[PDB]
C-alpha cells in the first residue's frame, strides 16, 4: 500500500503561504527522516530540507532563498512543509520521500502540484472524441477525450477505472488565456467497440471533481 | 556474584547502551552541518566504537559543538568501561594470590 | 557541498544495446551514490544504492559501478520502459544532493 | 573522603585545567607557523580532549616544537588520570572483596 | 597559504533581484570563511561567519553557503545601500588570508 500520501495540488495566489502534507504508513522507526525535494517542470530534482518526527529537528538547503519551514505531527505521522511568501519560481512539484538514516530514498510520494497564480480555480469540461460516420476502422479503433477549461494543473485521466492501459497517450496541457485544455487517446480493437464499453475517468485534485464521460459512437 | 564482576557486567552493558544511543545522537547533531560525515546511523555505530576503544582512526568524526560533546561521552565511557573491567581482573587475581599464601 | 556531474545530458541508443550513465562527484566519496529513475509524469524510483547494490523490483538488467568520484549505472539491453530522465544522489556529506539528471532516448 | 577517591578527583580537575590551559598555550605556539590549523581556541579545546583520551582522529594536530610539547602534556595528563580512575576501581573492588571474606 | 578567489571582481545586477557574490579556496577550509562589507571610504564590516552564520544587526537578505573550496555570499533583493565591495576571509589555516574582493553594482 501507498507508504507516503500527499495531496494532488495546491493553487497559492503570489505572496501568499501554503502547509503541504506528507502522511506515511507502512512501517515507523523513530530513526526515519522525511525529506522534501522541489522539481520544476522540465528540470531536475532539487533537495529542499529534512526533518526527524521522533525529534521534531529539521535542516534546510542553506544554498537558496529559505522558502520552508518543517514540522512533523506524531500522532498522525504526517510531516509539513510551509512555503511562505511565494512567487512563480516557487511554483513545482514537492515530492515528500522518507529516509530510513541510511542516506537513500527508498519510497517517495507522489508529490503535490503546487501552482502560483492569481487566476482562480476552475474544473476541467470533459467531451467525447468519437470516429466520424465515413472514417473507415481497420482491425483496430481510436477514441478518446476532450479535458478543456480547467486550472490549475493537473489532471489525471484514465480509462476504464484504469483497467485499459495499453494503446493510450495522453498529451501535454497547453495554457491559454489563465486555462488548460488536453485530451487523451486510446486505441482499441475495432471489433469490441461499441460492444464492450470504453469510458474515460477525469480527475481533477484543484477541484476536488473526478467525473466519467463514456465513449459511444456518433448517430 | 562480587561487585567487581557484577559492576563489570554492568558497564559492558552501559557501554553498549551509550554506543547506541551515541550514535543516534551524533546523526542528529551533525545533520545540518556542510561536510558532516558522521551523518548515517549504520557507520556512526562503527564511529561510536572505535570512539569508545580510542582508536580514532580519523576516517569519521564530529564537526558540531554536540557532535563533539556526544564523542566525549563516548570516549570517557568507553575509557571508564574497559578501565573497571581491568580493575575488575585485577581484583581477582589480587583475591587469588591471597588464597596461595593463605 | 558535494557537487554532482551527469554528463552528457541526453543519450540516445538503439534497442537492446548496452548503456552507461556518468555521475561524478566535485570530491571523493566513497560509494555513498544512489541512482533514481523517474519517467515521465511519475515518482523518482530507487534502481541502485551505495554505487552498485540491488533494489528488489528493479530488473536484473540494471547495475552500477564505481567508487571515489566516477560512477556509473548500466543497462543490459535498453528497452521502451527504460526512456526516462535518470539522476544519481550522494549521502557522503550533508546535505544530501543531486545530479543534474540524464534522458534516455531510443 | 578515602585517598583514592580524593586522588581520583584531584587528577580529574586537574585534567580539566590541562585541558583549558593547553587549548590556549597550543594556539599560542601554532599562529605563526604556515599551514598549522590548530589555531582557533574552541576547536583547540576539542583537539585537546580528543589528545588527553588518545583517540586521536587526525583532524587537528600541532605542527610546531611547542605546541607539540603541549600535546605531550596533555596525553600524559589524560593517561595519568584514567589511569588513577581505574587504580581507585581497583582498590575500591579489592578492599570490598576482603571484606565478603572478613 | 591559502589562495583565496573572488570572480568575477565586479557584479552588474537590476534592482530587487538576488545576487551571488563567489569566494574559491586553493584547498578545503571546512566552513572557516567569512564576509565582510566594505563601502566607500569605510571600514569592513562582518557579514556572515563560518560560511553561513547570521551577525545581529546585519539585514536577513544577506545568507552564506558552501563548504570546502566553493563559498557564495548571496543577497535577496539588493537595494542601493548594498553598493559595497565584498571580501571572503578564511580562518582554517594560519595566516589569515583575504579574497581579493568583488565590487556589487546596481
Ligand atoms: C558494532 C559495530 C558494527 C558497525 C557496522 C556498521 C556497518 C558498516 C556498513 O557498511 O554496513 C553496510 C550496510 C549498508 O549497506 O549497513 C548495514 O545495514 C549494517 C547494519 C549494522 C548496523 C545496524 C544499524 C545501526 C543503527 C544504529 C542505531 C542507532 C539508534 C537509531
Ligand atoms: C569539551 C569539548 C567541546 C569542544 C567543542 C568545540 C566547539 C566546536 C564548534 O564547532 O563550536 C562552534 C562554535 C563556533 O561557531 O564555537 C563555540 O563557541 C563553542 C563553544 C565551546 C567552546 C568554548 C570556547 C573554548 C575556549 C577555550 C578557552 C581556552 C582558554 C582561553
Ligand atoms: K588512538
Ligand atoms: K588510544
Ligand atoms: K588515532
Ligand atoms: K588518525
Ligand atoms: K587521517
Ligand atoms: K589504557
Amino acid at each position: 500500500q501507498v507508504q507516503l500520501q500527499q495531496p494532488g495540488a495546491e493553487l497559492v495566489k503570489p505572496g501568499a503561504s501554503v502547509k503541504l502534507s506528507c502522511k506515511a504508513s507502512g512501517y515507523t522507526f523513530t530513526s526515519d527522516w522525511i525529506h522534501w525535494v522541489k522539481q520544476r517542470p522540465g528540470h531536475g530534482l532539487e533537495w529542499i530540507g529534512e526533518i526527524i518526527p521522533s525529534y521534531g529537528r529539521a535542516n534546510y538547503n542553506e544554498k537558496i532563498q529559505k522558502k520552508a519551514t518543517l514540522t512533523a505531527d506524531k500522532s498522525s505521522s504526517t510531516a509539513f512543509m510551509q512555503l511562505s511568501s511565494l512567487t512563480s519560481e516557487d511554483s513545482a512539484v514537492y515530492y515528500c520521500a522518507r529516509e530510513r538514516g541510511d542516506g537513500y530514498f527508498a519510497v517517495w510520494g507522489a508529490g503535490t502540484t503546487v501552482t502560483v497564480s492569481s487566476a482562480k480555480t476552475t474544473p476541467p469540461s470533459v467531451y467525447p472524441l468519437a470516429p466520424g460516420s465515413a472514417a473507415q476502422t481497420n482491425s483496430m479503433v481510436t477514441l478518446g477525450c476532450l479535458v478543456k477549461g480547467y486550472f490549475p494543473e493537473p489532471v489525471t485521466v484514465t480509462w476504464n477505472s484504469g483497467s485499459l492501459s495499453s494503446g493510450v497517450h495522453t498529451f501535454p496541457a497547453v495554457l491559454q488565456s489563465d486555462l488548460y485544455t488536453l485530451s487523451s487517446s486510446v486505441t482499441v480493437p475495432s471489433s469490441s467497440w461499441p460492444s464492450e464499453t470504453v469510458t474515460c475517468n477525469v480527475a481533477h485534485p484543484a477541484s476536488s471533481t473526478k467525473v466519467d464521460k463514456k465513449i459511444v459512437p456518433r448517430d | 556474584s562480587a561487585l567487581h564482576w557484577r559492576a563489570a557486567g554492568a558497564a559492558t552493558v552501559l557501554l553498549v547502551i551509550v554506543l547506541l544511543a551515541g550514535s543516534y545522537l551524533a546523526v542528529l547533531a551533525e545533520r545540518g552541518a556542510p561536510g558532516a560525515q558522521l551523518i548515517t546511523y549504520p557507520r556512526a555505530l562503527w564511529w561510536s566504537v572505535e570512539t569508545a576503544t580510542t582508536v580514532g582512526y580519523g576516517d569519521l568524526y564530529p564537526v558540531t559543538l554536540w557532535g563533539r560533546l556526544v564523542a566525549v561521552v563516548v570516549m570517557v565511557a568507553g575509557i571508564t568501561s574497559f578501565g573497571l573491567v581491568t580493575a575488575a581482573l585485577a581484583t581477582w587475581f589480587v583475591g587469588r594470590a591471597q588464597e596461595r599464601r593463605g | 557541498d558535494i557537487l554532482l556531474t551527469q554528463s552528457p545530458a541526453i543519450l540516445s541508443v538503439s534497442p537492446g544495446e548496452r548503456v552507461s550513465f556518468s555521475c561524478r562527484a566535485s570530491q571523493s566519496i566513497g560509494t555513498d551514490i544512489h541512482w533514481y529513475q523517474q519517467r515521465t509524469n511519475g515518482s523518482p524510483r530507487l534502481l541502485i544504492k551505495y554505487a552498485s547494490e540491488s533494489i528488489s523490483g528493479i530488473p536484473s538488467r540494471f547495475s552500477g559501478s564505481g567508487s571515489g568520484t566516477d560512477f556509473t549505472l548500466s543497462i543490459n539491453s535498453v528497452e521502451s520502459e527504460d526512456i526516462a530522465n535518470y539522476y544519481c544522489q550522494q549521502s557522503n556529506r550533508w546535505p544530501f544532493t543531486f545530479g543534474s539528471g540524464t534522458k534516455l532516448e531510443i
